[PDB]
């Protein structure tokens, strides 16, 4: 199952019913147990997927750095943001949504936030306006992430005000 | 709010209709469910014919006598032939 | 019954149009 | 006195000429102006027993009337229906609308007014061509008949002809001089109007006039829609006229075909098929003047294709319908610019469709497609919205799960759409205020179904936290019906119009999940209608309590956790216990009801009238005046 | 829509859909492998319980559906003494 | 145990803890610090409400204390028509 979903990750498209309905087998066997309906669907797939992710995405994220400079590289993790949303719809139950896209998350832009904050005094002094709204909508799921490109922001207006009034 | 039971030989088909209704709408409904024409079937009260026209209220099922805890007997026969609703079983003796 | 039959042609756009069409 | 003069209307309704004459004896001049004159009221028509004659076909009336008694023709009144509502007619405009020779004939020798104009600018002729008469148009013509006086929109009398099929007319008015180039409301002409209606003749005979081809006020050349119409015979002549130049027939031919792919009464695959071919054909015949096609970029609703500019291309996707379906679509809308109004139908069709074979996905991403497009043209569509509610609910009831960005979707449209009916309803005049009205209810409805569905179907939080940022967006809007009604009342009232089709079998009001989604959503509670019930007084008085009493008590629960007055009274004086005929809902309330004095001292005030102004806080005075 | 109750001596019953849908255990049958989604006569065959069974079972539906919300002294059911002792196994087999 | 109620003429009006508990106000003052863990005197001080309209809010307090869960034939509360609009201050204030 985690070979399939990986398969599809790779390019390549399975069977979507077949993998959606064998992962749905595992919480609709237990639709009659009234304590914590999903215990087993978590227990067996949801951690098991959650670990392989983690280590896909920290793979691939530490594959997208090593040649891949900052500014299409936020791109890319957006794109691979955006396809774990729709492969994770397609397969996955809907409680295990915002599980996985956030260890995504804490696999792609997290984990390297010491690099996006690194290039963050570059992006908002050039006023690339893309590459702003990338900033933006990577590091708002961040927890510790937006306070230093407001900080930045800040410095920015500060300093470029003074320039256009202090001559 | 009036209840019928409305009986062919063996077939009963429980009918709810309202006190001002006419033989129109009844008559309409058992066309639909046994798909017949209902100018070749004609129903009968307890041994007595009743038209397309009048309404249910003055043809003698109130809502009192008609109760659905023991809903009014109305007779049908199909294509003249007599009312020969089959009774329903006899119920066992008192032990 | 179904959407099928059930969709109409443009008769609000035609009753749009009756104010145009009038006699 | 009116018993005379409305058995005298009825007689000439009726053409009874011996009543009449029975009736009209032995009257004075005054009686007989009286009795033939007076505007009688019938069947919802405000008409004089002239106009009735005329109207009905009494020539033997209305020569009776007109010959002895000389009624003057300039009578007035209400005359049609279905849309026709026209004041101020005279007979011979009815006699010329209902294609009766003899009356009019009767009328104008008797001098009736035959450039009569009506309240909107209507001539007999325009009515009398309406019919489809031509001793009627020629004799009406032979008494000074202006054919280029028009409506308020200005369509003169060849174009109303023209809508209809009916060759004499028509060509007895081009040769009767008409305007071949008059200008509509929306700059149409009268080809326009030929071309839509599929009549060959009528076209034929305009460009035998030079009726000098050009777009409307939209932009679309009578040609376009022509192709649009699903008439390829009107399509195929405008070749030889030779003013067509290469581009405009050949994006009619593909136009044509494009309309011929989907179309309820004129689908087809054969000759859809054969029509795009010869077009492409035409395009790259000659190669040093050949036409390349503005390519769209490919839309994600309408599939991953890239139009075909090879032939391989076409030939590949000849044998597949569904294929020839989208490209038709695509290529329809390119050719109109995915602005026009012919636009939402065809794609709206192909949804039903896709549903048709249970292809809900392909469905609702086509019907989305077809709502933002209908969004982008401000369009109404409350239908649209209960299509989408429709066929949600009927995925629903067939286990089938719902997409959450889909209806999240829908919502956003629902509350844009739901904003554009209030500020269309706010500056509405008299004339379509009832269905102005009636249609900011229909979306207030269809709201409440998506909003329903939407608690049906489980999602992500991210889902749940946009369709809930949308249900807050439109409780701040602060919607009301016309009886007062808000979001809250409406969703605890059972009364509430469900849909019939497919939402009565999941949306079921009153639905606990929708409230207590309306009231996390920040809804008012204490809001009242204009009987001053609020949702308590309208929840109280539920009929079915026993078999769904989890609803009726988690609608209580959530309206009193959210904040609500157990015993404030509506207009009438009535607290919710008061108001509630079922003991079960009056207990339920009772056990969800606090004993608190303010309650009791304000109830205390007003039961004694003593004059509160100014004598406590704000508050308090408005909280002492819904006790 | 309108189902077809069928006693054990062919008396024909035919009441409507969420009427007979109130026994469980005929929603059971017109459930699984005896749907047949196709409108037509949603039979249901009781080799067991009697007409004068059956009849009763049926107006019981009838007065369960009309008196399902009343709670305002509903009149009583009327169960001949001859009736019960075997009105009782239909109601049984017949849930509810 | 008990809470003295202290109007604006100086009326003391002891009352049950509990009885006095009913009040949001009463219950905010005696939380805080005011919680008087002594249980002996536990006083609050009103220097705004007279002894006329204390006297019925306290009235109230046990009114409201032995009927909290009859539901059945409640008994009015007698208001007399000059000590409203003043006692609706008072249970504005005392909330609930």
């Amino acid at each position: 199952l985690l070979r399939e979903i990986k398969n599809d990750r790779g390019g390549e498209d399975p069977n979507q019913k077949v993998i959606h309905g064998v992962i749905n087998s595992f919480v609709h066997v237990e639709q009659y147990k009234k304590k914590f309906p999903l215990k087993f669907y978590q227990e067996i797939f949801e951690s098991p997927f959650l670990t392989e992710t983690g280590e896909y995405y920290k793979q691939e994220a530490s594959n997208l750095l090593q040649e891949s400079n900052c500014s299409q590289y936020m791109e890319k993790v957006l794109g691979r943001l955006k396809d774990e949303e729709i492969r994770c719809r397609k397969y996955l139950h809907p409680s295990s949504y915002t599980k996985v896209i956030h260890e995504c998350q804490q696999r792609m832009v997290a984990d390297h936030l010491q690099f996006l904050h690194a290039e963050c005094h570059n992006i908002i002094r050039q006023e690339k306006k893309n590459d702003m709204a990338n900033m933006y909508v990577l590091l708002r799921a961040v927890s510790t992430g937006l306070p230093h490109m407001i900080q930045e922001l800040q410095n920015h207006i500060h300093d470029e005000g003074l320039r256009a009034t202090s001559n | 709010d009036v209840f019928l039971m409305i009986r062919r030989h063996k077939t009963t088909i429980f009918t709810d209709a309202k006190e001002s209704s006419t033989v129109f709408e009844l008559k309409r409904i058992v066309e639909g469910i046994l798909k017949r024409p209902p100018d070749e079937q004609r129903l009968y009260k307890d041994d007595q014919l009743l038209d397309d026209g009048k309404t249910l209220g003055e043809c003698g099922f109130t809502s009192q006598t008609a109760r659905p805890q023991a809903p009014a007997t109305v007779g049908l026969a199909f294509r003249f032939e007599a009312l020969c609703i089959e009774p329903f079983s006899s119920p066992p003796e008192l032990p | 019954k179904k959407h099928s039959l059930d969709l109409l042609s443009k008769e609000r756009e035609l009753n749009g149009k009756l104010r145009h069409l009038s006699p | 006195m009116e018993g005379l003069a409305g058995y005298v209307y009825k007689a000439a309704s009726e053409g009874k000429v011996l009543t009449l004459a029975a009736l009209l004896l032995n009257r004075s001049e005054s009686d007989i102006r009286y009795l033939l004159g007076y505007v009688s009221q019938q069947g919802g028509q405000r008409s004089t027993p002239l106009i009735i004659a005329a109207r009905n076909g009494h020539a033997k009336v209305v020569r009776l009337l007109l010959e002895h008694y000389r009624v003057q023709t300039q009578q007035t009144g209400t005359v049609r229906f279905d849309g026709y509502v026209i004041d101020g007619a005279t007979a011979l405009w009815c006699a010329a609308g209902a294609g009766h020779f003899e009356v009019v004939k009767l009328l104008v020798s008797h001098g009736a007014n035959v450039n009569h104009t009506t309240v909107t600018n209507s001539t007999p002729l325009r009515a009398a061509c309406f019919d489809g008469r031509l001793d009627i148009v020629k004799y009406l013509v032979e008494n000074n008949a202006n054919i280029s006086i028009a409506n308020k929109y200005d369509n003169t009398c060849l174009m109303i002809a023209a809508y209809k099929g009916h060759t004499d007319v028509v060509r007895y008015l081009l040769e009767q001089r008409a305007d071949p180039n008059a200008k509509a409301h929306c700059g149409a002409t009268a080809l326009h109007f030929a071309a839509e209606a599929g009549h060959i003749d009528i076209v034929k005979e305009l460009i035998k006039w030079r009726a000098a081809i050009v777009v409307n006020g939209h932009g679309m050349t009578p040609l376009k829609v022509a192709a649009e119409s699903c008439k390829a015979d009107v399509v195929e002549l405008l070749l030889s006229h030779a003013d067509c130049d290469r581009r405009s027939r050949i994006e009619a031919l593909e136009l044509l075909g494009a309309s011929f792919a989907n179309d309820r009464e004129n689908y087809d695959i054969i000759k859809t098929y054969h029509y795009l071919y010869l077009a492409m054909l035409e395009r790259f015949q000659d190669g040093d003047n050949i036409l390349e096609k503005e390519v769209l970029p490919p839309i994600h609703a309408y599939g991953n294709r890239t139009e075909c500019r090879n032939p391989q291309e076409l030939e590949s996707i000849r044998q597949d319908r569904d294929a020839l379906h989208m490209e038709g679509l695509i290529v329809r809308e390119r050719i109109l610019g995915a602005d026009n109004i012919d636009v939402s139908h065809p794609i709206i069709y192909r949804g039903a469709v896709y549903a048709d074979n249970m292809e809900f996905e392909q469905c609702i991403k086509l019907w989305l497609h077809a709502l933002h497009l209908r969004q982008k043209g401000n369009r109404n569509t409350h239908k649209d919205l209960l299509r989408f509610a429709q066929v949600f609910s009927q995925m629903i009831h067939l286990n089938e799960t719902v997409k959450a960005p889909d209806i999240e979707c829908v919502l956003r449209c629902s509350v844009l759409e739901i904003e554009q009916s209030m500020n269309r309803v706010k500056n509405i005049s008299d004339a379509d205020v009832h269905n102005a009205m009636d249609n900011y209810e229909c979306n207030l409805y269809t709201f409440l179904y998506l909003v329903c569905i939407s608690t049906k179907t489980q999602c992500s939080e991210e889902d749940q936290c946009k369709i809930n940022k949308q249900i807050y967006n439109l409780i701040h809007l602060d919607p009301r019906t016309r009886e007062g009604f808000t979001l809250l009342h409406l969703a605890v009232n059972s009364n509430t119009p469900v849909d019939d089709f497919h939402t009565n079998d999941v949306c079921s009001f009153p639905n606990a999940l929708v409230t207590k989604l309306l009231l996390d959503c920040g809804a008012e509670v204490n809001a009242v209608d204009n009987e001053g019930n609020s949702a308590l007084h309208i929840i109280v008085q539920y009929n079915r309590p026993i078999s769904d009493f989890l609803t009726l008590h988690s609608i209580i629960i959530s309206l009193v956790e959210a904040g609500a007055h157990t015993d404030m009274t509506n207009k009438q004086n009535k607290t919710p216990l008061d108001k509630s005929t079922t003991g079960v809902s009056e207990i339920l309330l009772k056990t969800q009801m606090k004993m608190s004095l303010k309650c009791l001292a304000a109830r205390a005030v007003r039961a004694n009238d003593i004059n509160y102004q100014d004598q406590i806080p704000r508050t308090l005075e408005e909280f002492v005046g819904f006790h | 829509m309108y189902v077809k109750l069928i006693s054990s001596d062919g008396h024909e019953f035919i009441v409507k859909r969420e009427h007979a849908l109130t026994s469980g255990t005929i929603k059971a049958m017109l459930s699984g492998p005896g749907q047949f989604a196709e409108n037509e006569t949603n039979e249901v065959n009781f080799r067991e319980i009697p007409s004068h069974v059956l009849s009763k079972v049926c107006m019981y539906f009838t007065y369960k559906v009309r008196y399902t919300n009343s709670s305002t002294e509903i009149p009583e059911f009327p169960i001949a003494p001859e009736i019960a002792l075997e009105l009782l196994m239909a109601a049984n087999f017949l849930d509810c």
